[PDB]
């Protein structure tokens, strides 16, 4: 049944919100958000979403942990997760920054202005992307 | 509460039983970490992850993937976000149970080779079950009763008219001081009425 249009959209909102959650954190697991340690005005994060998966997973992601694997680890997506599926296939996210100096964290060198997550339409007719 | 005039918050009815259907509830495995609650001494640990198992009693093992797809579709239908769905074989342990072999739902449906290898190890002493994994993350909602505490070094922020500049504050600990600091230095000015110190 064609309710996979709603089941695809749910995956889009779930992933986008986790990208929004990630974008709003200055510290993750008592360690600086890795995307804030640079100074360029734009960075694109790849569709494989390794940058959003934890470092302590079978294939190492880019998200930091406390180091102690007995502590509660905050995470954003499961490690086998892939959102390059369905009519709306995750294509990556565009971050735009401004340089910023944090009053209590010298490793923070830029702040997030806006994050845009792209989902390429692999639907049957390009006219249906509105649907 | 003890007091029968109050509205009682509950989770399931008294007669409720979910050991029914193709996916029969088998129990839940909680994993914890040691924790110290800042305002409640009865709290000595916090939840890391919850995995709830539903054993498949269908006549054909291959159909658990089909039955699972309906669960996942029903989850997205009702607005429930889970963290990881998996097909598992579990055995009794000294305490609870433990996972002998496991396969992700996506691999169970898209790789018949991996599927039958997993169904192969399905023996008489193991139970075929669906693994629904919860992860207690930063997403946990802060309650108006304050029972839920912030995570270490997390920042409470305000939207300001500066556009997309955030003006935050936090309670940090300096082990190189053994002192708790209420850091407001991100805010330019703090304007009080009365003010006292020690």
């Amino acid at each position: 049944e064609l309710m996979i249009k709603s089941s695809n959209a749910f995956d889009v909102i779930e992933l986008s919100s986790q990208i929004q959650r990630y974008a709003s954190l200055s510290k993750i697991n008592n360690r600086t958000n890795p995307i804030l340690k640079d100074n360029k005005a734009k960075e694109f994060k790849d569709a494989d979403l390794k940058w959003l998966k934890l470092e302590n997973c079978p294939t190492a992601g880019d998200v930091p942990t406390t180091g102690n694997n007995n502590d509660l680890q905050d995470q954003f997506i499961a490690c086998d997760a892939d959102y390059r599926k369905g009519d709306l296939s995750y294509f990556g996210s565009q971050f735009e920054f401004s340089t910023y100096v944090h009053p209590s964290n010298p490793e923070i060198q830029r702040q997030i202005k806006q994050v845009v997550s792209y989902f390429q339409y692999r639907g049957m007719e390009r006219a249906f992307i509105g649907d | 509460t003890g007091n029968n005039n109050d509205l009682q918050d509950q989770f399931i009815a008294c007669d409720a039983d979910y050991r029914k259907g193709d996916l029969s509830y088998f129990g839940s495995q909680f994993e914890f970490s040691t924790y110290v609650h800042p305002s409640n001494p009865e709290i000595q640990r916090q939840i890391k992850q919850v995995v709830s198992y539903f054993q498949y009693r269908g006549m054909e093992r291959a159909f658990i993937g089909d039955a699972a797809g309906y669960v996942i579709s029903e989850a997205k239908k009702k607005g429930f976000s889970a963290q990881d769905y998996r097909i598992v074989l579990i055995e009794p342990d000294r305490v609870g149970y433990f996972e002998s072999n496991a396969i992700s739902y996506e691999e169970f449906i898209e790789n018949p080779s991996a599927r039958e290898n997993f169904l192969l190890k399905a023996t008489k002493d193991r139970t075929l079950a669906l693994a629904v994994s919860l992860a207690q993350t930063g997403e946990i909602a802060m309650q108006r009763d304050g029972s839920v505490a912030f995570l270490e070094d997390s920042e409470l922020c305000w939207d300001t008219a500066a556009g997309s500049a955030k003006s935050c504050l936090s309670v940090r600990y300096d082990t190189v001081g053994n002192k708790t600091e209420l850091d407001l230095k991100q805010i330019d000015v703090v304007s009080a009425k009365g003010l006292s110190f020690e």
